[PDB]
Formats: structure tokens, C-alpha cells, sequence
């Protein structure tokens, strides 16, 4: 173990997310027992995670990480229990993770964050309804949004649009949003509506389409233009909490759900695999930058799976 | 003086926090009995089996310090009234479970949320739970004098938010509590939590909740304003409700981050604390009636 | 959890159309798994759970003769006192083609797996004699392919008006007991000077086999009444229906009732408090079928005009013993 | 059926001789079953039965570093939120010395059988909190020579006058029950002003493993309490004693109390009407352990010098749910 990183990792993986070098960041809370923390990890050699000893860099947060993500390089963003948005700045030698700001700007648990297509600013969603427009250079809170009516569950950026992304809440709505607007969302999905929507992703090419995954189970695709659902599949037995492109030419969409399973998905949604390796709820996927064919899982049974996707 | 207590949705610690919000100043605080995202399944295999602490330990304070210090709050997932039917099942019986453990330890008050209309099978599973035991404790209601859909910004170019007259609808939470406490038999052990927000509903919203069983109000860091010398203080309508609220003895619950970033937690309290001994002293009457508000009696008869 | 006496089975066994319905149902179910050039070759083991005095073992013994098929009979009843009509019966008349158990059938380790399950254990609001509990408990005895005679049974209700018979619920409170009891258990009864509101509408089904990988009796379910004339609403008739086997039915729902059957009057779900519905509202209520793993019970609410207090929170008034 | 308070674990937790004489009977035991030449080859399986918060897990663990003995343990519990106690003991300290297993131990199915289950499930009156109900449908996987601890308990009666105590049983009257259903069920009690009218006699007594082909708990038993002074009958105390290991006991008779031990109040079976007993006159009492699938109770009568009535027929008054 290096220094400054702790000598238990915290049982509940919340996210696994690959930099374009290769090597993996590890985001886990402590759900249960007397701490109810987090921490953060770098893993150089992928295949040694979830071992502590075997790290490249690791440091604990005050609260639980509820999510995860990177900014650029060295930058991480962290959705925290304490309603704070924190970014941590890695080390130069990369062997340390440093707090470059911790903010408290939501009154509830922040559930969700997603960089912007810049990588300049971040949107995040919270349990207080809020979802928050920020200056990552600037640290503060640009633009502040009550548009829902029910706690936040995703938010996701635009691939190619700093002003664009998608947010999904209990109140039942699936927002577009567009911040050049005098009113920036907009209420989109499914001709009747349905169940609750419980993640989102944009599709990393046709930048006009994403997929929803509702609490039922079932993952949607959407078109923005035609602005009506397109294609649906009975996915998951269990609410659908990840929708992951591959970087594939025409790509794969991994699927994970409380049912404790992976599934990979074709364009059409049609199951091309499927892993129960899992036995506890499954919390996010990265597919590898380096083997294409290469899908890490994590979940809160402390597995790291690493899966050779057909 | 004012009896008042923090409510919070993260507890790292609660050793620490308990601290911290001791010496704030705090009278008791408001947490979850189990981590709020501790999504917890209880039919379907694996998760099912998911080794244990379901969550964290009683011997972590005294007995007294449980029944005094903390209230339980439902954790936030629990949706007994969802339209799915596996989403509804391990809600009723993760609620049994947080009720069950709450009463384990003793808590003096727990709380849950009426945050939508229908609340039909939430009241089912807590109106078992009254039954099963003879206990003292209350369940407080959390209810917002205005419902979260009717406070939203107007911010989506296809759903506007409707500026017309509703006489009605702006009532729609009471009705929430009148039909919850209805099917729940008017217990005793079920009172209102008010949420009070940065706008206040018409004053007949404020009619309603006059003789209804609040125990406590909920007042979030976003509707204090600022003064000149930068202290939290509320707007003079705000204050007026106050006022109402400290003659009907009410405990007061701080949530939110504090957002007057230049003072200390205890800011917000000591401008309540402020209010409280800035209302007019009783008169010989309310000082004779003190102890008998709402004390029944037999009539006297001395014939 | 109690015995029915003697002049109880008798009136029952008087019924026309049940037994021959029975009877029907056994008859096809035998044609269609055993074939004709399996006719003399071919046993079928038929178990009859539940047997009273054994009307559905002669029914079942008609049902052989007329589909000219070979049967092994197993006649199952945990009411000791019926098993002396039963073993009386098999001594004199069945011979050993029918093998007399004296037992539970959620305890009885079988000898041998079955072809088909008989069973009449329905109440008036179907499954509220436990039927389900019962037969789910002895399901592990019929084979893969094997059927149950009921494979399917659903409960009605439809709100009804009645002064009178609110009157004569509240006339049921009893010394030693909550003084509003009376009012949060079913009565069976035959409703006569009372006004129903609204069509009957399903409420709660079961299957037989029962092929859930966690088999879970317990129901919420939730029902909307369009009424239109003004009126008072004094509580809730209950019927049911159940498929014999495919077309061969039972009904005491009005809109289908067997003709003839007089074996199940309707059941009352009274409300503690009538409650004023006008014209063009909807009636909600919302039913739960509740257990442990020694009672089970129901619990109803009013949701709309109006809303009532939870009847029967926690079986605290009524529950069913299993 | 219900679960203990965590205050109520803490209050009996305080205990100082009843968790010592606990240790010192796994002590004893544990060198009685693995001699000096075996103490690093044998290790003995023990387990705990109800394990509440642990302390006796921790006593096992203390006899076991005492006997310079060794021990795997398993912690089996129900009441799922002490069970979370126990859980957050084994992580943070046990280690997995301690299995922890959230069951019931009639239900766990165990991976292992067990040198020793070690159980406190012992109410004033020995067995009224169900022990012998709860061991017998553990000892399936007690090893053919295993020991349980506590091996044995018996309960004890003595008649009793006091009328400060018939007057606080009278003034139990609830309403919506029974009016005389006070004087139907036994009360802990800590028996202040009252006077003893004859010595303690053994009324019911229960051994484990037990090896009974048809294992029978019911039981009827008669006492004859020779009384030598004029007064009134207006109850029974009851106390108990249990063989924990050979010599070493726990006792609530008041001759042979255990020292220091407050765990256990005496218990109070009150009678309906109070009795004259004249000096000379023998008091008879009569006492039954009854039962079903899904409850224990008792039942008693005086049948000298007068009669009395049956108390608590049929568990009408008051059971303990299995
Ligand atoms: O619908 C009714 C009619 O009730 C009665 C109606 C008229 C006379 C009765 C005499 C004794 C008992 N119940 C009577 N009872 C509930 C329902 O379980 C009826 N079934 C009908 C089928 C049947 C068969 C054998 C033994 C008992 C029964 C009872
Ligand atoms: O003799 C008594 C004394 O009762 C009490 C006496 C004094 C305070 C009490 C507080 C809570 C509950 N009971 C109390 N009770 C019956 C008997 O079962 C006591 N045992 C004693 C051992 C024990 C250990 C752990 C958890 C509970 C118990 C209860
Ligand atoms: C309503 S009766 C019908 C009797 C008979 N089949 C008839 O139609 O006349 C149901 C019978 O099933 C018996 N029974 C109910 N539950 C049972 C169980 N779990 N095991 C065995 N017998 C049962 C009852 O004692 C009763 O005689
Ligand atoms: C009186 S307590 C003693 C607790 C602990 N041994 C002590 O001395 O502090 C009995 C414990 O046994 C548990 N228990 C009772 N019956 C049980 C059963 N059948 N299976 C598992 N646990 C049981 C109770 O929940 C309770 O915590």
C-alpha cells in the first residue's frame, strides 16, 4: 500500500471508470457498520483491483461517494453523501489523490454528476431536487435548477454540447435541457408514461439519441428529433441503475441492474451476453480503452469483474 | 427557551456528529437508522443474502442518549405505494425493518414522509406496526405546507407551471395528512412534521394545519434571508408564522448545509432563540392557564 | 382449525350442480391424458384433499366409469369425525380402490406422487378458507404434469347500500371485546334488502399448481367503482368464480351464477362508518390479503369520496387459522 | 413472538453471577470432552442458542482461554436487531472464531452438529419462556453425546397470602376482554408485602437433550402444601432452579438463591377468589403445561381445602406463542 492510502477499502463499490491510458479509478463507500465513509482509488494494473496493497494511489473522503467521475486526466468528481461536490486533483507522480475543492451547496445527498463536454463545467443532480450548473476552474455554482418535483437519479452530459444534457427524477420526467433556452428543459419520453427512469445514456455517435433504463427494468431508446421511444427490451427482473456504449465503431451497450446481472446489448437491444458473476447489486461498467472486447463491473459484493465481451 | 433539533442525511460517525451538533447547540438530532442508500432486498437471490451489519450497532450510545437525543428518519427508497409490485415488497418490509429497529432502540420520534397523494399501504404497514406492541413513541409526518410540483421553478418550455386560481389544490397537502391520519384511525402517536418553505402558500393553506397535531417545524437553511452584518434572519411574514408556531409549542428542526457561509450552524438557531425571547411575556391569564391548554375536564357541579 | 359437524356436510351434499360439475371436470380431465389405446393399460392416481364424507370420491368414481378409465383414489380429510364416514364407506361399498387418510394434507407424506388433485375448499370470497395455503402444502405430491380440479379460482366485490344490513352488523357488538369488532370481519350472508352500487369487479386470483419459484399468497390490490345515483355506502359484497377444469365452472357472481348452486351465499364486507357517495363519483377501496405463518387475514380501506379508517389492522378483530 | 428492547439486553447484561456461572460451566465442560494430550488437535464446536448481544459468546470465548481449550462458536439469534449487535461484534472483534447465524434455531438448518449448545431461554418459572421447546427442535444437531447447557431446570410453587397483591391483580381489569382475565395469568412480580404459607415444593421439570422416544412437554402435577397457621390464599409465587453443568446452578428459591443474581424476579399465579385456609389444613393446588402447534400455557386449580375453578381453560386468559 502507498502512502497516504488506507489499508481497507471500503466494502461497497459504487464506480469503476478507465482513463484513456488504461488504468482504473475506484470509487466505495461504507454503506454499513460504525463509519459511514469513502475513498478514492487508482489502479495502474487493472487486474490487481480490488487488492489495497496492489494500488497506484488511494485516500479516504468524509462521506460516502454516491458517484463518480473523471475530469480530464487527473481531475476526479465526486457526488457525496454530505451534499457536497468535491473534486480531488491526482498527484504528479500520480501516487497521491489531493482535495482541490469540496463544496456544500446541496441540502441532501448529491446522487449524480457528469462533465460537460468542455470539460470546463459539471451538472449534478441531488435527493433535494436540485440539479446544479459548475465552474470546475472558477469552483462555484453557475447556474442552480429546480425543474423536478421528486429526488434526482441521473444526469447525464451531451456527448459534443456544453449546454446540453439529460436529466431523469421520481417525479417521473426525462428533462432535455438546453441552457441557451430562457427555459432550458424540456419534458421528453414515451408517448403514455411509465415507470420511473432510472439511467440514462447518450449514444456516443448519433448525438441525437440516448438510452433510459426505467425501475422496471426495461431499457428504452430514444430519438430527440422524432421525439418519441423508438425500440424497448425487457432487460433486467430489477430496476436498470447503468447504461454504458461501448467505444466500439457501432457500439455495445452494457446493462446493469439490482438483479445483480450484466447483460451487453446490440443497437437493436437484442442480448448478446449476459454474467451473473455478481452477487450482490452490480453499480457501474467501463469498457477497457485499450482491449475493446475487454468490460469492467463492479458491485456491492466488493467484486471487480473484468468480462471478454463477443 | 426553544427546543430544536438538526436534521441530517449524512452521518459518517455518530459519536462525531452527535458532538458537533451538541455543542452547536442542539437539542436533538434527526438521522437515518441505516445508510440512506443502503438499498437492502429481501425475497429475490443474491442480495438477498448479503452478508451483514445490516447497519451500524446500538452499543455506539447510550440508551439514554437514544431515547432522548435521536429521531429516525424512513430511509428515502422505501416506497411502499409504488406501482411496482417488487418495489413495493421490499418497502414494506425494509419499513417494518427501519420501525422495528427504531422501537429496538428506543427512539422518542421517527419520521417519515407524505411527499406524494396516495399514501394508502404506508399507512397500512405503520398502522400494523401501532398494533404490534403497545409503545409510547411518535411518528412524526413530514409534510411541506407546499407540495414539491407546486414549488417548482417555471422552467420547462412544455409543462408551464399554472398561475391560475386554485382554492383547492393549494390545500392538496393537508388533504395528504387528513387521509393519512384517517386511515390510520387518528392514533396518538401520529403527529405533523410541518415543512415550511421560502414561499409561503396564501394564508388559508396556513388555515388548515391551525388545529392539526404539530409537533415539530421544519425550517431549511434556503429561507433564512440576510441582514447587514450577514446573520440568518426570516422575512416578517416567516416570522409571524413563528410566532404562531412557538404559542402552539412546537420543536423546531433545522435541514440543509449552511449557506451563510461566514457563521457557524448555531447562527440560524440563536435568531429563533432570539424570536422566542422577543415575543410579548403572557398575560396573568395564559400564565394561570398555563398548564391546562387543551386539558379536558368535568365540568364542576355543586348542587 | 375447526370441525365441521355432521348436518353441516349433510345440507352441503344436497347441492344439484356441484358434484355433477365435479363430476364433468373429472370426466375430461381423465380423457385427455389418457388415450384410448391406453384405456385398460393406463391407471390414473387421483387424490381427493379434503374429503368430507366423500361425495367428490363418488363423483370422482362416476367420472372413471363414464370416461372408461382406470383410477386409483386416495381420500384425504384431517376432520377425524368425517373419517369415520369415509373408512365406513370404504369398508362397505369402495373396496380398496380408495385408500382412507386420516391427515393434513399440508403433513401427509404421500406414498406416491399424483395425476390429479380434487379439492372443494373455497368460501364464499374464494380463498378465504384457505384453499391456497392448503393446496400449496400438498402441491409437492402431484406430479410434473399434473393437474389440480380447481386450477383457478378469483374473488368480487362490488359496494353495496343497505341500511338494514349495517343495522344488523352494528347489532352484532359483544361484551369483552372492542366495541367496533363487529364491523371489521366478513359475514357470509345472504344479501337480500340492500341496493348494490356497482358492477363486481376481480379482486384477488390464485393458480393451481402454483409454479412461482417463491410462492407468495399475499395480495394488495386496488379497485375503482363508477357510481351513478346518489346514495350511502354500508359495505361490500364479496363473490367468486373458479375453473373446474377449462369450461367447467362455479360461479356466485350474479352475472354468472351457476344455476341452481345454492352451496355459497355472497359475503359482506362491512365499513364501520357509512360513507356519502353522489353521483357520477368513484368508490375506492383497496383490499389486502394478509398472513402469518398461523393466521391469515383481510384488511380493507375506503380510499374515495372519501376515505375510511384500515379495517381489521393486523387481523386484530378477524383472521383465519391455519 | 416479539423481539427484546436493546435497553432490555443492557439492563440483564449487568448481571455479574449468572454470565460467570455460565463461564464456569463451559470451563468444566470443555475439560471434561477434550483431555491435556488432545488441547491443540481437538476443537470443540460450540453453540450458542439465542446469543441476544453476545455475552455469552464472550463467556465462551473466556471459558475456552481458561480451559486452555478450542472452540469454533456459532451465534444463533432471531430477534434480527440484536443480531446486528452480534454482527458488528464478530467484524470488529470475534473475528471468524464466531459464526453469526440470524435464524430460528428450530428452523437453521446447521452445517455442522455441535459438541455443546449453550442457551439462556429460561423465564422465572423455568419454562415458561419455552425453552424446552426451542432446544427440542435444535437438538437434531446436538452430536449423539453432546452436552447442552443448561442440562436441566425445575420449577417450584409455594402458596401465598397477601392481599396488597390479589388488590393489584383486581385492579388489572382492562376493558374489551374478559373481566376476571387478570386473575388468568402469571405475573413477575417482585413479591414484597405477602406472606408464605408453606415451603417451596418442585412442580415441572424439564431435561436436555432430551432422549424421550415421543418427546412429551405437557404435563399435570399435584402439591400438598401443609399449612400451620389460619389465613388467605390469594396466589402461588413461583421460582425455578436449572443444572447448568454438574455442581455448578442458578436458583431463584428463595433457600438455595443464588447470590447477587437479580435477573429474575418471582413469578405470581394468582386464583380468582381468595381462600380461608384454617391451621392444619393441607392446601392442595394442581397444575397443567399445556399446549398446540402454535402455544404453551398453563392452567391450575386448588382442590383443598375448597375448590376453585379452573384457571386459564384453554389458554383463554393468556398463552405464549410458539
Ligand atoms: O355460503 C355458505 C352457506 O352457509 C350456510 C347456509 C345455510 C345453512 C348452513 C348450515 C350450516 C353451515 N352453513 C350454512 N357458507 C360458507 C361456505 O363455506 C359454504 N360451503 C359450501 C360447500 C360445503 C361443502 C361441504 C361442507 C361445507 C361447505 C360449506
Ligand atoms: O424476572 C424478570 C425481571 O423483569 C424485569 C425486572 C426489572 C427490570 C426489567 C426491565 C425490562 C424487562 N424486565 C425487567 N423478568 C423475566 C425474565 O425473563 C428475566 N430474564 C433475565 C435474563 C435475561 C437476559 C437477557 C434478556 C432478557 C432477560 C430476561
Ligand atoms: C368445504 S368441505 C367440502 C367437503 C367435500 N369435498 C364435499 O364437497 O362435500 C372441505 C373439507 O376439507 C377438509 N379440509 C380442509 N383443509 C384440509 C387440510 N389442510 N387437510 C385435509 N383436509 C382438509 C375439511 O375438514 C372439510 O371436510
Ligand atoms: C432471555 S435472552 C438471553 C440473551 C443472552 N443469552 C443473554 O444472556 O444476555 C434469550 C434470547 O434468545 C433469543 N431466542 C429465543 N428463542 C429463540 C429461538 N427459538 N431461536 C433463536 N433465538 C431465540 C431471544 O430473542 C433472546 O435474545
Amino acid at each position: 500500500l502507498p502512502p497516504n492510502a488506507p489499508a481497507c477499502m471500503e466494502r461497497q463499490l459504487e464506480a469503476a471508470r478507465y482513463r484513456s491510458d488504461g488504468a482504473l479509478l475506484l470509487g466505495a463507500s461504507s454503506l454499513s457498520g460504525r463509519c459511514w465513509a469513502g475513498s478514492l482509488w487508482l489502479f495502474k494494473d487493472p487486474c490487481a483491483a480490488p487488492n489495497e496493497g496492489f494500488c497506484s494511489a488511494g485516500v479516504q473522503t468524509e462521506a460516502g461517494v454516491a458517484d463518480l467521475t473523471w475530469v480530464g486526466e487527473r481531475g476526479i468528481l465526486v457526488a457525496s453523501d454530505s451534499g457536497a461536490v468535491e473534486l480531488w486533483e491526482l498527484d504528479e507522480n500520480e501516487t497521491l489523490i489531493v482535495s482541490k475543492f469540496c463544496k456544500y451547496e446541496h441540502d441532501d445527498i448529491v446522487s449524480t454528476v457528469s462533465v460537460l463536454s468542455s470539460g470546463t463545467q459539471a451538472v449534478s443532480g441531488s435527493k433535494d431536487i436540485c440539479i446544479k450548473v459548475w465552474d470546475l476552474a472558477q469552483q462555484v455554482v453557475l447556474s442552480s435548477y429546480r425543474a423536478h418535483a421528486a429526488q434526482v437519479t441521473c444526469v447525464a452530459a451531451s456527448p459534443h454540447k456544453d449546454s446540453v444534457f439529460l436529466s431523469c427524477s421520481e417525479d417521473n420526467r426525462i428533462l432535455l435541457w438546453d441552457t441557451r433556452c430562457p427555459k432550458p428543459a424540456s419534458q421528453i419520453g414515451c408517448s403514455a408514461p411509465g415507470y420511473l427512469p432510472t439511467s440514462l445514456a447518450w449514444h456516443p455517435q448519433q448525438s441525437e439519441v440516448f438510452v433510459f433504463g426505467d425501475e422496471n427494468g426495461t431499457v428504452s431508446l430514444v430519438d430527440t428529433k422524432s421525439t418519441s421511444c423508438v425500440l424497448s427490451s425487457a432487460v433486467h427482473s430489477q430496476c436498470v441503475t447503468g447504461l454504458v456504449f461501448s467505444p466500439h465503431s457501432v457500439p455495445f451497450l452494457a446493462s446493469l441492474s439490482e438483479d445483480c446481472s450484466l447483460a451487453v446489448l446490440d443497437s437493436s437491444l437484442s442480448e448478446l451476453f449476459r454474467s451473473q458473476a455478481h452477487r450482490d447489486f452490480v453499480r457501474d461498467a467501463t469498457w477497457s480503452p485499450l482491449n475493446h472486447s475487454l468490460l469492467t463491473t463492479v458491485g456491492w459484493d466488493h467484486q471487480v469483474v473484468h468480462h471478454v465481451v463477443p | 427557551r426553544v427546543s430544536s433539533g438538526r436534521d441530517l442525511n449524512c452521518v459518517p460517525e455518530i459519536a462525531d456528529t452527535l458532538g458537533a451538533v451538541a455543542k452547536q447547540g442542539f437539542d436533538f438530532l434527526c438521522m437515518p437508522v441505516f445508510h440512506p442508500r443502503f438499498k437492502r432486498e429481501f425475497i429475490q437471490e443474491p442480495a438477498k443474502n448479503r452478508p451483514g451489519p445490516q447497519t451500524r450497532s446500538d452499543l455506539l450510545l447510550s440508551g439514554r442518549d437514544w431515547n432522548t437525543l435521536i429521531v429516525g428518519k424512513l430511509s428515502p427508497w422505501i416506497r411502499p405505494d409504488s406501482k411496482v409490485e417488487k418495489i413495493r415488497r421490499n418497502s414494506e418490509a425494509a419499513m417494518l425493518q427501519e420501525l422495528n429497529f427504531g422501537a429496538y432502540l428506543g427512539l422518542p420520534a421517527f419520521l417519515l414522509p407524505l411527499n406524494q397523494e396516495d399514501n394508502t399501504n404506508l399507512a397500512r404497514v405503520l398502522t400494523n406496526h401501532i398494533h404490534t406492541g403497545h409503545h409510547s413513541s411518535m411518528f412524526w409526518m413530514r409534510v411541506p405546507l407546499v407540495a414539491p410540483e407546486d414549488l417548482r421553478d417555471d422552467i420547462i418550455e412544455n409543462a408551464p407551471t399554472t398561475h391560475t386560481e386554485e382554492y383547492s389544490g393549494e390545500e392538496k397537502t393537508w388533504m395528504w395528512w387528513h387521509n393519512f391520519r384517517t386511515l390510520c384511525d387518528y392514533s396518538k402517536r401520529i403527529a405533523v412534521a410541518l415543512e415550511i418553505g421560502a414561499d409561503l402558500p396564501s394564508n388559508h393553506v396556513i388555515d388548515r394545519w391551525l388545529g392539526e397535531p404539530i409537533k415539530a417545524a421544519i425550517l431549511p437553511t434556503s429561507i433564512f434571508l440576510t441582514n447587514k452584518k450577514g446573520f440568518p434572519v426570516l422575512s416578517k411574514m416567516h416570522q409571524r408564522l413563528i410566532f404562531r408556531l412557538l404559542k402552539l409549542e412546537v420543536q423546531f428542526i433545522i435541514t440543509g448545509t449552511n449557506h451563510h457561509s461566514e457563521k457557524e450552524f448555531c447562527s440560524y438557531l440563536q435568531y429563533l432563540e432570539y424570536l422566542s425571547q422577543n415575543r410579548p411575556p403572557p398575560n396573568a391569564y395564559e400564565l394561570f392557564a398555563k398548564g391546562y391548554e387543551d386539558y379536558l375536564q368535568s365540568p364542576l357541579q355543586p348542587l | 382449525m375447526d370441525n365441521l359437524e355432521s348436518q353441516t356436510y349433510e345440507v352441503f351434499e344436497k347441492d344439484p350442480i356441484k358434484y355433477s360439475q365435479y363430476q364433468q371436470a373429472i370426466y375430461k380431465c381423465l380423457l385427455d391424458r389418457v388415450p384410448e389405446e391406453e384405456k385398460d393399460t393406463n391407471v390414473q392416481v387421483l387424490m381427493v384433499l379434503g374429503a368430507g364424507r366423500g361425495p367428490l370420491v363418488n363423483a370422482s368414481l362416476r367420472a372413471a366409469k363414464q370416461a372408461d378409465r382406470r383410477i386409483k383414489l386416495y381420500a384425504v380429510e384431517k376432520n377425524p369425525n368425517a373419517v369415520v364416514t369415509l373408512e365406513n364407506w370404504q369398508f362397505e361399498e369402495w373396496g380398496s380402490q380408495v385408500t382412507v387418510v386420516s391427515s393434513d394434507m399440508r403433513e401427509w407424506v404421500a406414498p406416491e406422487k399424483a395425476d390429479i388433485i380434487v379439492s372443494e375448499l373455497l368460501g364464499s370470497f374464494a380463498d378465504n378458507e384457505l384453499s391456497p395455503e392448503c393446496l400449496d402444502g400438498a402441491q409437492h405430491f402431484l406430479k410434473d404434469d399434473g393437474v389440480s380440479i380447481p386450477g383457478e379460482y378469483t374473488s368480487f366485490l362490488a359496494p353495496i347500500s343497505s341500511s338494514k344490513l349495517y343495522n344488523e352488523v352494528r347489532a352484532c357488538r359483544e361484551k369483552d371485546r372492542d366495541p367496533e369488532a363487529q364491523f371489521e370481519m366478513p359475514y357470509v350472508v345472504r344479501l337480500h334488502n340492500f341496493h348494490q352500487l356497482s358492477a363486481p369487479q376481480p379482486c384477488f386470483t390464485f393458480s393451481h399448481p402454483n409454479r412461482d419459484p417463491m410462492i407468495d399468497n399475499n395480495r394488495y390490490c386496488t379497485l375503482e367503482f363508477p357510481v351513478e345515483v346518489n346514495t350511502v355506502l354500508h359495505g361490500f359484497a364479496g363473490y367468486f368464480e373458479t375453473v373446474l377444469y377449462q369450461d367447467i365452472t362455479l360461479s356466485i357472481r350474479p352475472e354468472t351464477h351457476s344455476p341452481g348452486m345454492f352451496s355459497w351465499f355472497p359475503i359482506l364486507f362491512p365499513i364501520k362508518q357509512p360513507i356519502t357517495v353522489r353521483e357520477g363519483q368513484t368508490i375506492c377501496v383497496r383490499f389486502w390479503r394478509c398472513s402469518n405463518s398461523k393466521k391469515v387475514w383481510y384488511e380493507w380501506a375506503v380510499t374515495a369520496p372519501v376515505c375510511s379508517a384500515i379495517h381489521n389492522p393486523t387481523g386484530r378483530s378477524y383472521t383465519i387459522g391455519l
